[PDB]
């Protein structure tokens, strides 16, 4: 066994906000049930003054009478209890594009390097998440060191979402 | 036709039936309770049909209530509408055939009424 | 009037006569805590088919609101029997900040269509 | 069983069906020259039909062109509108089956398509 | 011009984006004696998605004219195989005087809509 | 004091249902506020077995965008206390035209030759009626003899609307 509860997963320790700061490339996400950004995916992340964190975020979704759409999101962050766990409302710059509330968990992130995201959407009732998405987010867009690999590959398989996830081209669609 | 209400609904998007939206007749009864009245989903063809008899649709204000935005969430737009009413008095002059035909896009939509006597 | 700012705004036409729909009677709700839609704010359009300021940005909350629109009368007090009862748009307005809510309406006795424009202000 | 082009009128004035519409699909050839393809008048129900084979429906650059302002004149009120067009290329993909229904009005129409694949 | 001089004036939405249809190429036709559609004005909808003073009152001439909004470019841009070739508003003006033509159009990928509003300048 | 309230109003005298029956051009009508029938005006009236009246006008109407429909209207009353007063409900043949529930006082008829006929919609406070419509019927296309036309014009300004009629063009727009 491997205990998937979403309850037992260890988040980061004491996560410095004003240190996760700044353009965060996404490299492989895991997709939810739904739409979800096809590929070409950056966030942007930014502190405010009053401690908030907001993020923005561009990305390639062939909306369904199949145009494709690169949308940016806007995301504005409230937080929990925990420090490298908090709640989204997302929104486009357009407003037929998807507003919503995810979680938005940072399981690990050495911020000079890497960072995995989870976010749970709907939970099983055993505990197990029954729709959930999750991005492997690289500060540098050719990917990231072997080591920092290594650690990811690894909490990928904690999360219970090892084996699901796909890869994020970069070729400029925006 | 044999038809005493009757909704149809049609994607202007993407130039096809809006299948499956869950439509939702009321007939506002004695105190302006919206009493539920009887409700579907559209077919293949975009076609609610059937939806009361000629005994039980009586001559009061109905409402049918298309749910528009279940209709967007799932092709994954934010529409603007919450969703399509249709509110209308009926069989007091007793020409019972009433087809009720909605044309969706996020944000926008019309509805177009085909008040057609029976046989007198 | 305003500047330019204007969060909640009705256009009403006549398209069997060519022309502004004067004097319609819109009735903005705002659904409130339990399922009731209690009175927001209400008008007659002018001479140019438009009820205006009908909300200032601080009356204007996030929530389900209604403008319903007393197409009837319009129709009544012009000698044919219309189909609808009235006209009515009811929308989610001000989660994502972008106030300007522009709601215009087409009518004729058997048909109407309704169309938003969602205007950012500035963001 | 089918009808590859299929046009329905309506009227929002009257709440009724468009009856006796003069439509008149053109077909674009060779040099810009609209060279005529088909008429007819709406039924009762309010639908022209048959306009066509499947072997008779080529390409791309149809017309349906509907005689509103017969239908105007022809009622008393002074139209807007001199006549509808609904200019489309309808046979690329090869999903044969067009039905194009307009909405009508005085000083307003609209009109969509609802293309539906044959049997791929 | 101050507000509303502008004989022809056309606007145009977007019922996908619920925005102002910005950026249409509007070709304004003028029937001529022949049944020869002469080129007579154009232009493109501006940020509040208008077109507008295409022409002068005295070259808004008595006849029919037409206009052609290119559909298809709008919708070739945005990624959208549209239906619609272009739409078109053809009309007979002038006749009895009454100048103010304002066509306002409703555009989807397989359908749209226009309605026309014609208001009398000061008789 | 001349007696206008729509209680003083002395109507008629043991009505023949089935004597009233059968085709009434409208002669002169008194104009309400609102749409109303311009011309070429005019009735039939039948008495199904089941004692109850029907009848059916046909007449022309400027509905405003300014088209000339020559209206078919059908009446249906229900009879009263009174035998002359009934309440009628009436409708188009077509959809789009006027439903209501009004009026219908015969204040006069010698069912062979002629009619004044009487509808309050409103009344005022005070009893005088708000709004009237009053139709003369003739039973013969041409006009009619001027001895009852003597009656009819009495009756009028017994019912004060009179100085208020004007006159109908039958001239076959139906
Ligand atoms: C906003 C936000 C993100 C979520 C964006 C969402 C989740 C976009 C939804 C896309 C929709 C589905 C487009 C369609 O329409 C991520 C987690 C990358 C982090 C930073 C910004
Ligand atoms: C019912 C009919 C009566 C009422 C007719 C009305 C008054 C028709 C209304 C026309 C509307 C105003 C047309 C518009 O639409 C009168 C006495 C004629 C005689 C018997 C039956």
């Amino acid at each position: 066994e491997r205990d998937c509860r979403v309850s037992s997963f260890r988040v980061k320790e004491n996560f410095d906000k004003a240190r996760f700061a700044g353009t965060w490339y996404a490299m492989a996400k895991k997709d939810p049930e739904g739409l979800f950004l096809q590929d070409n995916i950056v966030a942007e992340f930014s502190v405010d003054e009053n401690g908030h964190m907001s993020a923005t975020a561009k990305g390639r979704v062939r909306l369904l009478n199949n145009w494709d759409v690169c949308a940016d999101m806007v995301g504005t962050f409230t937080d929990t209890e925990d420090p490298a766990k908090f709640k989204m409302k997302y929104w486009g710059v357009a407003s037929f594009l998807q507003k919503g509330n995810d979680d938005h968990w940072i399981i690990d992130t050495d911020y000079e390097t890497f960072a995995v995201q989870y976010s749970c959407r709907l939970l099983n009732l055993d505990g197990t998440c029954a729709d959930s998405y999750s991005f492997v987010f690289a500060r540098d867009p050719s990917g990231f060191s072997p080591q920092v690999q290594k650690i990811v590959r690894q909490r990928q398989e904690e999360l219970c979402l090892a084996r699901q996830y796909r890869l994020i081209p970069h070729n400029g669609y925006c | 036709s044999k038809c005493p209400l009757m909704v149809k609904v049609l994607d202007a998007v993407r130039g096809s039936p809006a299948i499956n939206v869950a439509v939702h007749v009321f007939r506002k009864a004695a105190d302006d309770t919206w009493e539920p009245f009887a409700s579907g989903k559209t077919s293949e063809s975009g076609e609610l049909h059937g939806l009361t008899t000629e005994e039980q649709f009586v001559e009061g204000i109905y409402k049918v209530e298309i749910d528009t935005k279940s209709y967007w969430k799932a092709l994954g737009i934010s529409p603007f509408h919450e969703h399509a009413e249709v509110v209308f008095t009926a069989n007091d002059s007793g020409p019972r055939r009433y087809t009720i035909a909605a044309l969706l896009s996020p944000y926008s939509y019309s509805t177009t009424a085909v008040v057609t006597n029976p046989k007198e």
